[PDB]
RNA sequence: UAUCUGGUUGAUCCUGCCAGUAGUCAUAUGCUUGUCUCAAAGAUUAAGCCAUGCAUGUCUAAGUAUAAGCAAUUUAUACAGUGAAACUGCGAAUGGCUCAUUAAAUCAGUUAUCGUUUAUUUGAUAGUUCCUUUACUACAUGGUAUAACUGUGGUAAUUCUAGAGCUAAUACAUGCUUAAAAUCUCGACCCUUUGGAAGAGAUGUAUUUAUUAGAUAAAAAAUCAAUGUCUUCGGACUCUUUGAUGAUUCAUAAUAACUUUUCGAAUCGCAUGGCCUUGUGCUGGCGAUGGUUCAUUCAAAUUUCUGCCCUAUCAACUUUCGAUGGUAGGAUAGUGGCCUACCAUGGUUUCAACGGGUAACGGGGAAUAAGGGUUCGAUUCCGGAGAGGGAGCCUGAGAAACGGC
RNA sequence: UUGGCCGGUCGGAUUUCCAACGGGGCCUUUCCUUCUGGCUAACCUUGAGUCCUUGUGGCUCUUGGCGAACCAGGACUUUUACUUUGAAAAAAUUAGAGUGUUCAAAGCAGGCGUAUUGCUCGAAUAUAUUAGCAUGGAAUAAUAGAAUAGGACGUUUGGUUC
RNA sequence: UCGGCACCUUACGAGAAAUCAAAGUCUUUGGGUUCUGGGGGGAGUAUGGUCGCAAGGCUGAAACUUAAAGGAAUUGACGGA
RNA sequence: GCCCGUCGCUAGUACCGAUUGAAUGGCUUAGUGAGGCCUCAGGAUCUGCUUAGAGAAGGGGGCAACUCCAUCUCAGAGCGGAGAAUUUGGACAAACUUGGUCAUUUAGAGGAACUAAAAGUCGUAACAAGGUUUCCGUAGGUGAACCUGCGGAAGGAUCAU
RNA sequence: GUAACUUCGGGAUAAGGAUUGGCUCUAAGGGUCGGGUACGAUCAACUUAGAACUGGUACGGACAAGGGGAAUCUGACUGU
């Protein structure tokens, strides 16, 4: 113990990186930054687990190490850098953008998207609180202090970030009738905006939503991230929009489409 | 306990940075500080028009309640400012399908608001650690009637 | 895969165990052994002892190069590339190994930090540096004091080092220049009073204390320090800024100070632009690396509730060397009998405390299983403990560390 | 919800034509602790008009509209057990979907062309108890309430505090 | 008719049977609850505690040994029946 | 027929037992008490100023307003910093010595048993009315199985006047 | 702090182990005085506990004053 642990062992990893068990002892620990340990993605990970870019992990150095990939505008050269939601991942060669979302298996999508949607992204208020001078300031779910918000913005809202200056362009309140983006537990990486929120005083409020096909689920608000309005995303959304087919109709919309 | 002997101590017993300006007279005399805990627990009139220090009373002390809020049978008042009361439940085992009786006893800081006695249900909630083994102050006094106006000498 | 069978009798029917039967990711051992995949492995017994070798070092355009090194420069007479050594920084608190202690202890799930510390990461963040301004000192840039090194040595021997002489910094120690306004306090210059003023100082951020604000049920009024800044001198003044939390003495801000005064860049690489007082004048980009605070991230510490094997040939235990609580202090990173001082007499227990045993680390889990159970879990993951035993400590954000003392 | 019969698709949409389950409301003497202000009720109340060929399946600026179709405070709370549902619950293991590791133990791969400028599916889910949190029920098993009445109900006295 | 000590007959049932209206309502296994047993010996022994003036009482083992001990009934055999 | 013991052979297992028997682990009254830390001191050195005394060196506008920052030979009345050995006092506390106590293990002359166990000797106590009906509690007596008193039971050899 | 054993009364001061001076203080522990058809004058005593400071670590400073333990024999004991 004595300290800071400096390795993840592998079978203690985050499950939604979807690392295999054998070919190698160790994982990929997340380094200090924006995310959690276990609500991030290395970029080991995605250049080579999910985009198959590099093979081994030392051509995620050579990668990093020539400036190419940069989160939120910036390089990170940081092989264990630890990317995580609504991050927005630019490759200037191959010109891809990318927005780190769930997909409605509770896994990270290979979500590519375009520049006028990766210049900005989104981020969770976890705090509203004066600093030193006065100066108020939120704090976002990538642990980015902006100062002088709008005073009308409180916690568990949504802020939009500029992301050249990090500066909020506009908020989306937390309201009933906005689009919830679930991020964490069981029902990782589903949508449906609202039933209504219930309080519980004491801790663990929690947050009833129903998604296109009304399925009313439950969630903690601690997971809840609001991403727009009644319909209208802010973002765009992965390949499935966040529905949770059940198993009886996924492997009814699989054998829809393999025999073509 | 806005009389009898509020200071009986070696120290002076005031509540912190509660300053009584002695040449500006304000029909009170003593300023008083004062909360309430949060989630209903009401805040007694005994605190606001008492006149006790306790510096670990949940609403006019330097203590805040959060965490578990437990209910329990006050079983022993026999030290200062502090009870034990009794926690039964039942537990379970699975081979025999069947529950047993079980208890733990938690020593509870009861603040001189209330006036608790021995056999009433009590409404504590968590702390600080507030000595070697008290965790919780009492939030809530519970007791209602105790069935003790019918007992006593007759005519 | 919900199965029984052999054994008491002259014979029978039982109770009943013995024996057979089948697994074992359960060890050892005997015999035998051709192929391919897969792979536990000095746990038990001795956390008993250890020869030898290795297991922790690290350099980018970007802290320091006069190697008396190499290549041999690219106005390059300050250097220019490469760089041993050494200084500086960072790491060495991870890993790995083992299970000896350890029976509400660890651990597991579940709370808490409104009871705290936190390198690094990430995001923000610093016009104030003048001692007592009308007693400022280079800022075109401060100082000594050292390594490596040269040379002279001791010891049989150690990753021992001595004396002398050199020399750097992002090491060490000092120390300025980057507006302008307001608002206070002081203040040479108010006649018959709801009668002021150049100037002089201070006001960044750390520290520590005290005090203040951090608000709120909607509206109306006539008296008494109060013409509370009511203008035809009564033409009733038409007026509330304040974030957060379930909850605060919270965040924050202000007033008076306080301090062996912390920080507020005497640092490095590349590119060498542009402007007009052509002076090597003024502004100038992209970084690197430091730095204060607040959040973040990796953590750490303590913590609520509930749960663990056998034993009463263990029924009373704890309280002089804290037991249980109160009050205050000290200590802590902080809560807290954590310790100290004083005061009270508590706290636990037949719902098994206290004690004793364990060839006991805890859990995920494993073997067997119709169902329920029974037994194992030292061991590929997670948490704890330990490096022969104890005890103490330095450094550092992090260790009571052991490939440190 | 079984479907359920135009069988017109040479025994393959459909639907009160219904019966049995499973819920939600309303009323019968029938709690829904409660006053505040943003809803202005499937509008308790229907000025103005039903240009559709006859019904009990298809509407407007409305006469101040039980301002009661959810957001934060109380003259605000008898407590449990039980059971349902749901979060939150490390992976590996176990159960288990997919997939010719040549089979299998495994593994999480893989699959498909025009193989020339490459297209594309996954990596589910259940269980994971006992304790804790929220949640619907209110049988069963307790507990409490008014008997010396210190009882419950009252929108138009406000006393030593507020 | 209430309660009791028993009995008689049958055996629905129960049991291995002898028998039993309880010893039944028991693989169609759950009314409530206390104590005890786990093959035979060693052994109610050792040791420890406890009680008693003591005799002894209560609690109470293990090593080791053993393939049967036992229960009920049948047929025989034998009886100084 | 079966069967009980006394005594005897061989082998094994535990029990009591002088020996304050021995060993490991504690835990603890006490005494001594290392080392590091903090602390009261200390001051070998190893320096930077500066002198009211020669310190052979202008007082940092200037050698008339008692006003303008000012250094070598040595003692220093002026200071100021770093500071090693050593030392006081604490608190943590290794370890040693001694006693008490707990638990486990191990040695012991000998004593008191049990078993293998069926076989030797002696009687025949039980099983038949087993030749004195048996068994239970208790007491006493006996080579001994046992015998006898007292009370009980029927598992009696009597379900019956 | 205290064992075996015990006739349960003892063993027992068992065995063992700390402290003790001086000075300056602190804290308890009394008596007499009194009410309206929310009170302290006054006097006196030596016990006990605690603290600091102090010293060639001395201190029951002379005096006074048990050695103790494990066993065996023997008589119960006090007594003669
Ligand atoms: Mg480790
Ligand atoms: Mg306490
Ligand atoms: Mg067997
Ligand atoms: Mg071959
Ligand atoms: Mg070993
Ligand atoms: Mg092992
Ligand atoms: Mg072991
Ligand atoms: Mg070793
Ligand atoms: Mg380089
Ligand atoms: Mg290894
Ligand atoms: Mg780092
Ligand atoms: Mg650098
Ligand atoms: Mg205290
Ligand atoms: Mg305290
Ligand atoms: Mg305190
Ligand atoms: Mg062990
Ligand atoms: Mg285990
Ligand atoms: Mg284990
Ligand atoms: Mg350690
Ligand atoms: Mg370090
Ligand atoms: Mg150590
Ligand atoms: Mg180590
Ligand atoms: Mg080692
Ligand atoms: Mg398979
Ligand atoms: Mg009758
Ligand atoms: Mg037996
Ligand atoms: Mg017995
Ligand atoms: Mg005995
Ligand atoms: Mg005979
Ligand atoms: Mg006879
Ligand atoms: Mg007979
Ligand atoms: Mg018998
Ligand atoms: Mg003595
Ligand atoms: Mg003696
Ligand atoms: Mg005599
Ligand atoms: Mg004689
Ligand atoms: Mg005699
Ligand atoms: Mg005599």
């Amino acid at each position: 113990a004595r300290g800071p642990k400096k390795h993840l062992k592998r079978l203690a990893a985050p499950h939604h990186w979807l690392l295999d068990k054998l070919s190698g002892c160790y994982a990929p620990r997340p380094s200090a930054g924006p995310h959690k340990l276990r609500e991030s993605l290395p970029l080991i990970v995605f250049l080579r687990n999910r985009l198959k870019y590099a093979l081994n992990g030392r051509e995620v150095k050579a990668i990093l190490m020539q400036r190419h990939v940069k989160v939120d505008g910036k390089v990170r050269t940081d092989t264990t850098y630890p990317a995580g939601f609504m991050d927005v991942i630019t490759l200037d060669a191959t010109n891809e953008n990318f927005r780190l979302v769930y997909d409605v298996k509770g896994r990270f999508a290979v979500h590519r998207i375009t520049d006028e949607e990766a210049s900005y992204k989104l981020g969770k208020v976890k705090k509203v609180q004066l600093g030193k001078k006065g100066v108020p300031y939120v704090v976002t779910h990538d642990g980015r202090t902006i100062r002088y918000p709008d005073p009308n913005i409180k916690v568990n809202d949504t802020v939009k970030i500029d992301l050249a200056s990090g500066k909020i362009t506009d908020f989306i309140k937390f309201d009933a009738g906005k689009l919830v983006y679930v991020t964490g537990g069981r029902n990782l990486g589903r949508i449906g905006t609202i039933v209504h929120k219930e309080r519980h005083d004491g801790g663990f409020d929690l947050v009833h939503i129903k998604d296109s096909l009304d399925n009313t689920f439950v969630t903690r608000l601690n997971n809840v991230f609001v991403i727009g309005e009644q319909g209208k995303p802010y973002i765009s959304l992965p390949k499935g929009k966040g529905i949770k087919l059940s198993i009886a109709e996924e492997r009814d919309r699989r054998r829809a489409q393999q025999g073509l | 306990s806005t009389e009898l002997t509020v200071q009986s101590e070696r120290a002076f017993q005031k509540q912190p940075h509660i300053f009584n300006n002695p040449k500006v007279k304000t029909s009170k005399r003593t300023k008083r500080w004062y909360k309430n805990a949060g989630l209903g627990f009401k805040t007694p009139k005994t605190a606001i028009e008492g006149s006790y220090i306790d510096k670990k009373c949940p609403f006019t002390g330097l203590v805040s309640i959060r965490g578990k809020i437990l209910t329990g049978t006050v079983v022993s008042t026999k030290m200062h400012r502090t009870i034990v009361i009794r926690r039964a439940y039942l537990h379970y085992i699975p081979k025999y399908n069947r529950y047993e009786k079980r208890h733990k006893n938690v020593p509870v800081h009861v603040s001189p608001a209330f006036r608790v006695q021995v056999g009433d249900i009590v409404t504590v909630g968590q702390c600080r650690p507030i000595s070697k083994t008290v965790r919780f102050n009492v939030v809530k006094v519970s007791a209602a009637a105790g069935k003790a106006n019918k007992q006593f000498a007759k005519f």
